[PDB]
Parts: structure tokens; sequence; C-alpha cells
């Protein structure tokens, strides 16, 4: 749509699926073009990469849309059959040094 | 002695009507926001003590001469910017937002996108001369009621930080 | 509602970013990374 991000959301939501391999990305809704397939047992990292223009720069969130699992089942065992989004302690951010 | 920049020779010109517009528009939903913190609410006739106004309809359907209200000086401040002739010009992406181009109050926050070192010179500039045509009219009517100088009426420079706020805000607004 | 059996049977997984008001698009970029 252009400009009108700043109005609210501009969530990009990044959909993998371990069985397929197959990484999907959508926005505000809709599916992008974009998609990649990755080899098997590929170990992928959530990682967001951005220039900040603004003191609050993007927002990790760990929630779950229709028919997909969250974040915290695929990343813990423990958890793998809670549909419930979780960030344990474990879980944190990382930056490049 | 306040020395405005004088622009009333130069002509406004067409590539500016559309910003002047949504500009407009951008103003009028900021008034929108403020009268609703206030706690405004819409209705068909205006009373101020009642805590309603007609003019939470868009800024379109507003008539022509309330839209001028915002216009006017929008106007001049865009011919005393366009004085000292910065060039201002619509890139690839400006005409392309173009191409793109009471309701729920929207309009985009300015405090997160940031102006440049070079654009703040440009704004503490403008927040001089601007402040410079406010002590004009200040001293008008300071002749009209016949002297005493004005707390506020200290040059720009001598102006302490909270005064000039006002200023600084306008103008890096509309550069934002 | 999320259908329990394919929510339990999936193995699709999902996080989203919220790009906040004024920053820009162009410099943020999303994804995974190896």
């Amino acid at each position: 749509p252009g400009q009108g991000r700043n109005n609210n959301g501009l969530e990009i939501g990044c959909v993998v699926d371990a069985a397929s391999g197959l990484l999907t990305f959508i926005a505000n809704g809709k599916e992008l073009s974009t998609y990649y397939q990755v080899e098997p047992s590929t170990k992928l990292f959530p990682a967001v990469f951005a220039q900040a223009t603004s003191p609050n720069v993007f927002q990790f969130e760990l929630g779950r849309i229709k028919n997909v699992m969250p974040l915290s089942a695929g990343l813990f065992k423990s958890e793998h059959k809670n549909p419930v989004p979780q960030c344990p302690p474990r879980l944190h951010v990382q930056f490049l040094s | 002695n306040p020395q405005p920049v004088d622009t009333s020779n130069i002509t406004i010109p067409e590539k500016l009507e559309y910003f002047i517009n949504k500009y407009a528009e951008h103003s009028h939903d900021k008034w929108s926001m403020d009268k609703l913190a206030n706690g405004w609410i819409y209705g068909e006739i205006y009373s101020d003590s009642s805590k309603v106004q007609p003019l939470m309809k868009p800024y379109k359907l507003l008539s022509e001469k309330e839209k001028e209200i915002y216009r006017w000086p929008i106007k001049e401040s865009l011919k005393t910017m366009l004085a000292w002739g910065w060039r201002i010009e619509r890139t690839r992406e400006g005409d392309s937002m173009a191409l793109y181009n009471g309701y729920s109050p929207r309009a985009i926050d300015m405090s997160n996108v940031t102006l440049s070192r070079d654009l703040h010179a440009m704004a503490e500039m403008m927040a001089e001369n601007y402040h410079n045509i406010w002590a004009k009219k200040k001293k008008m009517e300071l002749e009209s009621k016949g002297g005493g100088n004005h707390p506020l009426l200290v040059p720009y420079d001598t102006l302490t930080a909270k005064e000039k706020a006002k200023d600084r805000e306008k103008a890096q607004d509309i550069l934002k | 509602r999320d259908d329990y059996d394919f929510l339990m049977q999936t193995s699709t997984y999902y996080y989203s970013v919220r790009i906040f008001p004024g920053q820009e698009p162009a410099n943020v970029w999303v994804g995974w990374i190896t």
C-alpha cells in the first residue's frame, strides 16, 4: 500500500514448515511471493536485520496464526505439544558483534 | 528589530498544491486528536462550551473557508521557505506515493521519524525567522498598547529552550 | 477456532515482527539465518 505502515502494524510473519522445509512469509494477511526451500536437517534461527531510524525499532512477537504451531513448541522439546505461545528465559535476543 | 523574510513578491507553485492539501489534512487530523483528547464530540451545531464541533468530519467535508484557516499558515510558511530558494524536489518515491493515492483519528506519529544534521540546521533557522514573524506581530500590538518590553521579545538566540520548543516542533513537524 | 487435531499433528511454526511506526521498512529485513 505504501507509506501507511506507521498507522499500525507492519507485522511481517515468518512461516516455517519443518516437515516440508518450505519457508513462507506473510505480510498484513497476504502471502508474499518470496519463498525458500531449505535442505533437510537445516537449523534456522529467527533473525531480523534493521538499520534503526527511530528510538523504537521492531519487536519480536511469538504469537500463532490460524492452524500454525507457535515458535516455542518448535524451539523447546518439552513444549512440543503445548499450543500456548511461550517465551522461556532461555530464549533471548542476540546481536552480531 | 524583527526582520521577517518577505515572501509576498514570490508566488506559490502548482507543484506544492497537493502537499498543501495533504498537510492541511494532517493538521486537521491533529486538531481532531487534540479535541478528542480534550473530550470533544462531533455535532451538527458548533458550541464551544458543550465540547461539540462539526469539524471532526474530514477536512474534505470541511467547507473551503474552514479549510483556508489551516491552508494560509501552511502556504505562508512554505513561501517563506521558498524565498531562500530551498530546492524542494518531489523524488520518485514522492510522485510514487502520489500515484498510490467523527472519523477514527488517524495521523502519522511524527516523533519517531527523525530529520538529519543538515535538516536540523534548516529547522533551527526556520524557527529563527519564524519567531521573527511572531515578534513582528508582537511588536506591532506592542505599539498598540504604547510601550514596554515583552518578556519574550528578546531575540531568538536570547530565548531559552522552552519558548523555542514550540517553534522547533512546528518547523520539524513541517520538515518531517 | 484452530482445529486441535491439525494443530497437534502439524510441524509448522510461526513468529512475527512488528515494525514500529517511524522505522523505515526498507531498512529492516526479516527472515531466518543459519
